[PDB]
Order: C-alpha cells, then structure tokens, then sequence
RNA sequence: UAUCUGGUUGAUCCUGCCAGUAGUCAUAUGCUUGUCUCAAAGAUUAAGCCAUGCAUGUCUAAGUAUAAGCAAUUUAUACAGU
RNA sequence: GGAUAGUGGCCUACCAUGGUUUCAACGGGUAACGGGGAAUAAGGGUUCGAUUCCGGAGAGGGAGCCUGAGAAACGGCUACCACAUCCAAGGAAGGCAGCAGGCGCGCAAAUUACCCAAUCCUAAUUCAGGGAGGUAGUGACAAUAAAUAACGAUACAGGGCCC
RNA sequence: GCGGUAAUUCCAGCUCCAAUAGCGUAUAUUAAAGUUGUUGCAGUUAAAAAGCUCGUAGUUGAACUUUGGGCCCGGUUGGCCG
RNA sequence: ACCCACUCGGCACCUUACGAGAAAUCAAAGUCUUUGGGUUCUGGGGGGAGUAUGGUCGCAAGGCUGAAACUUAAAGGAAUUG
RNA sequence: GAAUUUGGACAAACUUGGUCAUUUAGAGGAACUAAUUUCCGUAGGUGAACCUGCGGAAGGAUCAUUA
C-alpha cells in the first residue's frame, strides 16, 4: 500500500485481460523498479 | 538551425511474419549467399521494389516518348552496368522480371567465391570484413558491394594485408618469434 | 434536471485546479525551507571498509563556498548542524561508525538521504558493503544518491578514466534502479549537483516512519525528581506526524517510556488519559471472558473428529537433517511400535479437510499461555489503524518541524547506557494507543538472497520491525485463503515462497517492514541475516494446525481393499483412529476395519479402485499455541 | 508496393463485429547493448514560478583626447605614435 | 470634416434604411498558429503538421508611451492587477516562452562545458563583438553500413562416384 | 480456450522456432476496411424505405440548327527499295 | 348480352431460372467486380435507451428530435438434419 | 524652461449590486454496492410473472366438392 506505480492498460482498449469483471489496466513498474525485472530477479525493490 | 540531414531507411519487412515458403524459401539464400539477417534480403528486395516501380509506371507511358526513353535508358544502362542485369536483355519489359538472385549475384562476398581464392562464402566474407580483399587501388571491407562489371578484372588481394604480402601478420610472430625464436634462449 | 453542461471555454479557468496544487507543493515545502523551522538529516555510508567518510563531507563541502569547511575539523563531532549559505538550507550530516552495523541500520532508519561511497579501488565488500545496501533497502530508505570519491577514478586510470563509472553505475542500478548516474565527487559541478539535491530536493515519506512523530535528540540531559526514575530533558526537531502526551514513546536499545511533559519552542503534561508500561494485562480481567470448548479424556474411543562450539554444529548437522528428511515425507511421524500410538496422539484432532471444517476459536487448552484472554481483540485491522491515524492527526500537540524540550519519566538505572548526541544518535521515535500492549501479530517472512541454512519453527529470531526489535521464538505457516482462518504449520521453512510467521507481540498499526535475523555474536558483524518481510497483521484468529501423518503398507490386495503394516501395532490403535478417514496418493477414502494386531495388522476398507505395491497414509491434527516474545537490546 | 486467418452452430451458408497481422520522422516504457557514418532532444501536463552566470556592442589615414596613461620624443610645446 | 505617412465608418456631425443569410449566416467547440510538408504506398483516400524554411502572433496579465527611418520594442520606460526579491524599514529592485541550469509538473525530454576557426550578422569597422552559430558532453528519438569466427589434417557413417 | 488430475496451453529441464544489436508491451493513427462507399456498401426476411400526397431551395431534365464530296499542299511511321 | 380475334391501362395468379441472391425466393429483389439513367430518406455488432438532458408541438395523454459514460463476444437471418 | 494645473480622447483597474459556471474545507441528509398463440398501437387495472376493452398484423400448419 501506498506505493508509486506506473500504470498501462491491457490491450483491449479498456475492458479485460479475460474473465475479469471491470479490471482494465495492468502494472508496468513499481518504485521505478520495472515488474518484468523483478519477477525475473533482475533488479531490487527498495522501500518507501 | 541549419538543413535537415535527409535519410531515408533501406530494407522493408514482410507485411505476412510467418509464411512457411517465405521462411523456408529466403533461408537458402542465406545458406548460398551468406548473409547474416533476413534484413539483408529485405534490402534487395526494397531495391528490386524501387527498380519495378519506376520501370512499372515506364511502361504506362508509351514508346518514342522522351521521358520513358531518357528515364528507361537510365534505368536499364544503370543496371547493366552493374551486371544485374545480362546483356541482350536491354528492353525494359526484362527488368521486371529480374529477381533477387541476381542482385545477390553480384554481392562482393559472392564475387570473391565465385571469382576464386575464397574457398568458401564464408570464408569470402571473413575476408572482406578483415580488411584483406581489395577491389583496385582501394581495400574494401565492406561486403555488399555490388561489383560493377568492369572491376571484376581488378579484384585481388590488397597490396598490404598479407595473402598479398610484405609481412606475416600476428600469428606467425608469435609463432616464428616467441615459439621458434623461442627454442633459442 | 438541468444537465446540458456541455461545450465550455472557461476549462481554462480549470487553471484554479493548478493552483491547489502548487499551493500545496508550496504547503509541502514550508517545513524544510529556512534558517527557522528546518533541518534536513544526511548519512554518508561508505560501502567498502576504505575512504573513512569524513572525506566525503569534505569533498562535497568544498562547494558551499562558505565557513562550513571550519566545522569538519580533526575533532570528531559526527552530527553538525550545518547550514548553508548558498541554498538558504541547514542539515544535519551524521556519520555512523563501520563496526555497529545496527547503527548504520539505525541511522537510515532516521535519515531523509543516504549517501553511498563507492570505491575504484577496493571493491564493494560483498558480506558487509552487500548486507548494507540489502538491509537498508529493505526496512525502507527515504532518499538516497550515489558517490565515486577516489581520487585513483583518474589516478590509476588515464586508461580513459571514465569505465569504473559504468560498472559503479551498472553495480548501483541493480539494487535500486531509480537512480541514473552515480555522481563524482572530484569534479566541480558534480559536486555541486549533490549538494543541491541534499539542500532543495524533498525526500519522500516512510509512512511508519511519519505516522509516527519522532525526533532527533540535540541535546539530552537528565533531571532528578524521583530517587530511581526522574525525568529527561530531550531537545530536537519533531519531523513526524506529532506528539501527544497521553501517547508512551519509544527508544531503540532502551525500550518503552512515558513521557511527563512537552516544552514548545504552550506546554502540556500528560493527564489522566496517558496510558501505561503494561500489555492490557489486568489479572481479574480474564475470566469475564468465559470459555467452553474441551478435549477431555472423555471417551477412551472417539479421537475429536465431530462427524460429517561444535555440540551446537551438531545440532546444526540434526536441523540440517531433520529439515532434509522432512522436506522428502513431510509431517509424516515414524511411529515406535514398541510404544502406544494412544498416549502420543490423545490431543490431536482428525479432519476430513483443514479449509472446511470449524474450530471454536479456542480451547480448555493448557498449552496455551494463559495470558490468552490478556490480549488484545482486534475487528477490522484495516479500520483500527485508520481510525487510530485519524486520532493521530486531529489530536497531535507537537506540529513538526517544532523545537520540543521533551521530559519522559525515566530510571537512573538507564543512564549509564546513554552516550553523548554527537558520536552517536539517541533519537527518540513515538508510539501510538495500543502500540504497546500484547496481540497476535503475523509476520511475513522470506529469505534473504544468499541464505540457504535451514531454519526451524521455534528457535528464536530477532524481529525489527519498524524500530523496536523482538527477541521471538515463531510459528511458521504458508500463505494460503481458507475461510475458517486454519492453516498447516511448518515445521520448516519452505526454499523460497513467501510465508507467514506468527507469534505473540505488541501491535503495529503501520504494518512496517522487518528484517528477521538471529544475533550472531561469535561470527563476522554482529548479525547473520536471515530474512525480510513485512508486518502483515495481527489477527488472533490465525490458527495454526500440526500436521501428523501416519503411514502404513498394503499386503494383500483384492479382498476387500488393504490391510495394514506399519500403520498401527495395537487394537487399541483401532478405535481412536478409525472414524478418522484416510487418504492415498491418487486413491481411495476412509474405514480401516478391525482385525488381528497381535502381530500388526489392521484389515482396511477404502473407496476406488487401484492400489499396487504403494502407501498408506492417514492424518491428524493439532493446534500449535504462540509463544510469547521479549525485547532485544 | 492490388493477399487475410481464428470466435457465434449438432453441422451449413450468411450479415456482422471482436481478436489476430503489418507501418508509423508517434510518443512513452521494459529487457539487453561491442563497431562506424548520421542525428532529434521540456512540444503535449504548467505561455507555471525562477537562485546565479551569460546572450549587444561598436573605431578607421579619415568626428572630438592637455589621461596629470604608455613610447620611441624626434616632423613640429599649435597637437601630430598608441 | 477631422485623423492618418496614406484610401477607407478609422472617428465626429447630418442624412438615408440598409448588410448578411439554410449555396448555411450568426452563435458554440477546437486537447486549432497557417502553409511548404509527414505517416500510410494498386488507384481513390484517411490521419497528422508545437517542431530546422516562409508568414503571423507574444514575451506574467491588460493598457499607455518615449526615442528612432523602422517599436505600441519588453536582454526600453510608466501605471494598475497577480506574483516575488533585499531592507538598517526610510526605501530600492524584476521578469529565461535567449543559452546553460534549477523547482514544480508530469508517462514524457541532456552540460550552469569549449570557441569565434567556419556560417553569417552588427559599428566609426579586414582587427572588436555574437550561448546567432559552431565544437565537444549527454543521447538505443529516429536512420546507414555491419564483428560474435574462417580453414586444414586424422577417424566413423554416408551420398556420390574418379577409370 | 488448456488443467474436477494419464495438462499438446500451468512449473521447470532439455530441444526447436522467429527476429537479431536489437526485441517486447501500452496508447494513438494508417493499412487490412468494399465496417464511410466518388471510384465502392447495405435497406423483403439479418440495422435500415420514413403513414401517404402536395410543395420552395437543392439535384437532374427529350430531340433539332452547314453534312458530304472534290482538290492540292502537307510533317511522322513502316521498305522489297538497301 | 354473349363468343372469337387484337390492342391500351389495372389487379393478381402460374411456369420456367435466362439472370439475381446467403437462402427462402424474385419479371423483378434482373440489366451491380463485365462494378455509373435521375433522385429522396435510412443503417453501420449487441445492451445501456427510444432512456437521460435541451428544445419543440400538444388542454392533457403524449409525438417529434435524441446522446454518453458504461458493459458485452456475441446478438441476429436463411436452410438441412433424428 | 521644472514642479504644478483645466478640459479631452486612450484607457489599465477598483468598489458595489444582481446573475451564471467552477474548485474548495464542509456540519448533515438522501440513496448507493460489497462481508403457456405471437405481437403492434392505445386505455384502464393487480404483489408479480400478468388480465381486460377497441382496432390492426402473421413474423401461423387449407384436406375434400364444382366434368
């Protein structure tokens, strides 16, 4: 909570990924800190 | 702020990414010519495409016009010159129907192959990009060169660059030096 | 009704929605900006074991042009209160000493930058330097810049001098890629940039760190009032959200305290609503809260079901083993044939699934502590904490960036720990309402990056969550979503997906980062680091279920199902454990029926189909009870 | 450089849209990143506010010099080079 | 008639009742400076053009004016409005949408560098000056070319097949 | 859409492909789109013919007015003629 | 008044399938990819909704005109089959 | 030939009213979400899928008899 994401929708213009009742846009990087990267164990998140 | 640099790019991707003749058909003109992308058979196609517009919109126009027989005598002596093109073909209804083998005909990687001492065309254009070849006067290390007909009487080893000679390189100083010197003490 | 509200140009006088804004960016910014009600707080960190950072104030004083050059003497002060002429901004610069690694931890965990030394020469140390830019990193880092500040950057290399700042750079990112270049200290208006962005650029907030008033100590002194406690006299800028005398407060390495009164640089003592040193502990208090469930020995059938140096390395060497055999069959107890499977298993509960049934919260346990019903309830986490903040906000005395003479009730017994506020750093962080009394908390662990030691359930790690730090004994769980709030415990830790430990510890309403380490005391510095992880929350509920599984071999086959081997060794072992179904290993359910146990051998029915030259494993199960914790200082 | 392929049904032929595909001197972002030639770059939100420094000065044989300036005085205390 | 450098409702006095319109007036909106152009390539179009050239407009917001051939000039002034600076408190002082920098803002953009050597511009002028301009720094905005391996021997399986 | 359990789609390990110092995602736009239609749509039944007629602007509107024949001049193309 | 032949206009049937069409079917729904006689109106996936709002006409009931945010992977046409 | 000064156009700007739209803390309210025969038009009626009155359509399943 209360932390500095960036923000990109899906690819549908709006709507959903799938199933997804109301859910449009999809994280791109925390803290700066790049979601793929992370996941990947490329980088570290520092807190805030 | 002064003129814009004008450029302009050169290969054209294909509009279907995944066409079983396609990738199978430009992949033995990578295994014969020896090119190291597929951009580099986009290329020639992008020049193939600039050569049938321009003789496309030619043969719209009629005969003993001033345009087609200035612009048409142009294109086809421009082409001949750099032996795309063969000889008795001077038409211009012939130039549609050239094709990529014949622009990869003439690559300079190629030319050494077919020319002699390259063995390979691998080898060919380990030798260009390693400064060795040469056209004339000048070394050319730059593989798609599109040798124009007349320089095919000059292409040869450098006069520097040893297979053309004056020194061994690097490796045979070390070897003929710090090995074979090096038996003496 | 009317509802045209369409085709507008006065949306330019939507300009007003920009002036709200830079009157709060001006708001923001009335807090850091002055010689008056300001201070900002630096940390140069050297990460290597080189440089001795007294230099890297020098270098990057250099550029103020002033008399602060005078101050950073030989004499050894360690905090200045420095201002600067040419950014009209005053900080305080501190220096932690390189063997206290919790001081180091300590400081950043008040700092708003921290400024990292690197090295062309020597490079980052990989058990010290590493471990300081992970643990920093991971309780939560206000701001922070980057330093090259040898003078070998050029000396060693006129080898195109530049190339150890792609690999300072390139090393810098890999921790926190927020930051770009890694600035020179050799340089002119490299040097310049970082002062500029120490003096003018805000640093962000930590929200424990700022739902919390807290000050930085200029000043300490003691007054005698009372023969054993007293009263302090502290000195320093609050920087949090306030202070309020009716709240305790808090020092790291002293504990909890309760504060008598607070000067303004209006001064209020603490009345009657000021709350105490206690949990909510009070000893007739507890059986109000009257309870029923119990597992007697009521029945000698019917288990609970309700029907549908080097000793210690070789006790590393058993955790080690108990942890590799418990990784392969896990839970799964290897019964002594020659003793009863009664008197072992009386206090276990066997279940059709964990997810689906229903305890009673409790139990006439006596495993429990008996502080049980001394705890504190909590409903809604989210809406207790919101709601204490709030109380925070609107019943704050101290406004930061206030001067505060600041006078807590405190022991003479504690005097002789306390060091000057020059060469270290006594500051003083505040608590909340019922920051400190006794709940059931739930931590979130995970590993750190190198550590692959095996960790047991209940051998004690030292927690630092927020500031305080707990001497805690766990109770490991992994994250999973049942209803009933009933998990499977560990009896290890799991290599690496995230799971939850929990215990018995006084709340925060924060839920603040925490680094879960055991003190290393023979070893390198003070301290291996064992993990990191966040306060999830503290739920009492959270009920934790020992899994004990008991396995057992087929011999003949296509009678009625199975018979039995090593499951059982009594026909007493019968009429406990069989109401209590079973399981297999993409088989079957339920029923062993009796027979012989006079060798071993139990007659079993099941449900399905195949069974092959294969196991047999039945399952009960047991609360495990959280421990209660103590402080580490 | 004049191309379409999946989704509605028990199966069909359709209208039909959804999705896929390619370009973008259209920006952003993520991961990587060795060579050369070339090269944009606070436009979008905020024509919002600005610390400091700098961006507009100018002389010939040829408008006016008693500089109490400098040089050799040197053709000359009428001046007379700079 | 006045006024203007000058025609002109540009303005005053008197007089007349006209002038534009569904071939779309007028009004509203534009996340609209206009073009030359750009992207997409069967043809025909659609979408964009703040941005290297030409043209306009503005220098915090409006207004006024001096001086000059040329300014409603802001690296000129005057007042008011909104901001904001030093002050000994009496006063004084200012406008980066030049260049480099900041701060905010944002999804989003670099150096408080070197130099008049080119390009050209200004003056009494080959000489002085010019963040106009150039050079370097940063720069995966976009483009062009293109390294990360080439060849032998021996041996096993071949596909050939040398005569 | 694959996986209520012998996962062609989840997780890894090999192996393979495609592009290649580049590649991937968001957003916009163009193509694809004959889903904007002038070239070039569709209106019984799939969305669509206005309840009918009159009627101004608009758009469109039958045919017809010296045709043919001589007569040289007169540049090109093509050829045995070369 | 019939009956026969012929013709002009009208309401329809019926038959081919020459063409059309997705098909049912159609002398027109034909002469439209061999894609242009003249002209008016309407539609551009389905719900949200003929709703909200604004005018406008009506004593009233209401009629005319008529969105969007939003949500959705279909909604729909013709025809065959146990 | 300075301060000052009458009238004039050019006029920034101010103060009051009314009026409109918009941010803004905002005491409160109001609600808000999550633990079968087919029709059309129209009029009236019932807790409700609905029923009834008038006119209209099939978008609905013509065998026999006319020598």
């Amino acid at each position: 909570e209360n932390d500095e994401v960036l923000l990109a929708g899906f690819g549908r213009k709006g709507k959903a990924k799938g199933d997804i009742p109301g859910v449009r846009f999809k994280v791109v990087k925390v803290s700066g800190v790049s979601l793929l990267a992370l996941w990947k164990e490329k980088k570290e998140k520092p807190r805030s | 702020p002064r003129a814009p640099r004008t450029y302009s790019k050169t290969y054209s991707t294909p509009k279907r990414p995944y066409e079983s003749s396609r990738l199978d058909a430009e992949l033995k003109l990578a295994g014969e010519f020896g090119l190291k992308n597929k951009k580099e058979i986009y290329r020639i196609s992008f020049q193939l495409s600039k050569i049938r517009r321009a003789a496309r919109d030619l043969l719209t126009r009629d005969e003993k016009d001033p345009k087609r027989l200035f612009e048409g005598n142009a294109l086809i002596r421009r082409l001949v010159r750099v032996g795309v093109l063969s000889e008795d073909k001077k038409k211009l209804d012939y130039v549609l129907a050239l094709k990529v083998e014949d622009f990869l005909e003439r690559r300079l990687q190629t030319q050494v192959y077919k020319l002699g001492l390259a063995k390979s065309v691998h080898h060919a254009r380990v030798l260009i990009t390693q400064r060795h070849i040469a056209v004339g006067k000048q070394i050319v290390n730059i593989p798609s060169f599109m040798v124009r007909l007349d320089s095919e009487k000059h292409i040869d080893f450098a006069p520097t660059s040893p297979f053309g000679g004056a020194r061994p390189g690097r490796v045979a100083r070390r070897n003929a030096a710090r090995k074979a010197e090096a038996s003496g003490e | 009704p009317d509802k045209q509200v369409s085709k507008l140009q006065r949306k330019n006088k939507a300009k007003q929605l920009r002036a709200q804004r830079i009157l709060d960016s001006i708001e923001n910014r009335k807090l850091f900006e002055g010689k008056n009600g300001a201070a900002k707080i630096i940390t140069i960190v050297p990460l290597v074991n080189d440089l001795d950072p007294l230099d890297i104030l020098y270098k990057l004083l250099k550029c103020a042009d002033d008399e602060g050059i005078m101050v950073q003497e030989v004499d050894s002060k360690r905090i200045f209160n420095v201002h600067i002429k040419k950014f009209k901004s005053n900080l305080k610069i501190i220096i932690p000493d390189m063997t206290n690694f919790l001081n180091i931890l300590d400081c950043a965990k008040v700092a708003d930058f921290v400024v990292f030394g690197l090295s062309g020469v020597q490079e980052v140390d990989e058990e010290f330097g590493e471990q300081i830019i992970r643990a920093l990193e991971l309780q939560g880092i206000a701001s922070y810049i980057g330093v090259i500040s040898n003078l070998s950057a050029v000396h060693e290399k006129e080898k195109f001098q530049l190339d150890v700042k792609q690999s300072l750079e390139s090393y810098f990112k890999h921790f926190f890629p927020s930051e770009e270049r890694v600035y020179n200290l050799e340089k002119n208006s490299d040097a310049l940039n970082v002062l500029r962005t120490l003096c003018q650029r805000l640093p962000r907030s930590i929200n424990w760190r700022d739902n919390r008033g807290y000050v930085v100590a200029d000043f300490v002194d003691f007054v005698e009032t009372s023969p054993d406690s007293g009263d302090l006299v502290i000195e320093g800028t609050v920087r949090g959200i306030g202070f309020n005398a009716n709240r305790l407060v808090h020092i790291p390495d002293f504990g909890d305290f309760q504060l008598n009164k607070i000067e303004k640089i209006t001064v209020f003592e603490s009345n009657m609503n000021r709350d105490t040193l206690d949990e909510y502990a009070p000893e007739g208090t507890e059986d109000w809260s009257d309870y029923d469930e119990d597992f007697e020995y009521d029945g000698l059938t019917t288990a609970r079901y309700d029907d549908h140096p080097e000793e210690e390395e070789r006790q590393l060497r058993e955790f080690r083993d108990m942890e590799k055999e418990d990784r392969e069959f896990p839970d799964e107890i290897e019964l002594e044939p020659s003793e009863s499977a009664i008197e072992r298993l009386k206090r276990y509960r066997g279940l059709k699934n964990l997810y689906n049934c229903d305890w009673q919260v409790d139990e006439k346990d006596p495993s429990s502590p008996a502080e049980w019903k001394r705890l504190l309830r909590i409903g809604n986490y989210k809406n207790t904490k919101n709601r204490i903040i709030k109380e925070t906000k609107n019943e704050a005395q101290a406004i930061a960036g206030d001067r505060i003479r600041m006078f807590i009730r405190f022991p003479k017994f504690l005097l002789e720990k306390i060091q000057d506020p020059k060469q270290l750093l006594f500051a003083v962080y505040g608590l909340l309402l019922h920051e400190h009394k006794n709940a059931v908390v739930n931590f979130s662990l995970q590993r750190w990056e190198q550590y692959d030691k095996p960790v047991p359930s209940q051998e004690p790690i030292v927690v630092q969550y927020g500031v305080r730090r707990y001497t805690i004994q766990p109770l490991f769980s992994q994250g999973s979503n049942s209803p009933n709030n009933v998990h499977k415990y560990e009896r290890f830790l799991h290599p690496d997906t995230v799971s939850v430990a929990t215990c018995i510890a006084p709340v925060d309403f924060t839920q603040s980062p925490a680094i879960f380490f055991k003190p290393s005391p023979t070893d390198a510095k003070n301290i291996e680091l064992i993990g990191h992880g966040t306060f999830l929350n503290a739920d009492h509920s959270r009920i934790l279920a020992k899994r004990a599984i008991l396995t057992g071999h087929p011999f003949r086959f296509h009678k009625t199902v199975v018979t039995v081997r090593y499951m059982f060794f009594r026909p007493e072992d019968v009429e406990w454990f069989k109401s209590i179904p079973l399981f297999t290993k993409s088989g079957r359910s339920g029923f062993i029926k009796e027979s012989l146990g006079t060798h071993g051998y139990f007659k079993a029915t099941f449900d399905g189909k195949l069974s092959a030259q294969d196991v047999v494993a039945m399952s009960l199960y047991k609360r495990m009870w959280p421990m209660p914790s103590l402080p580490w200082n």
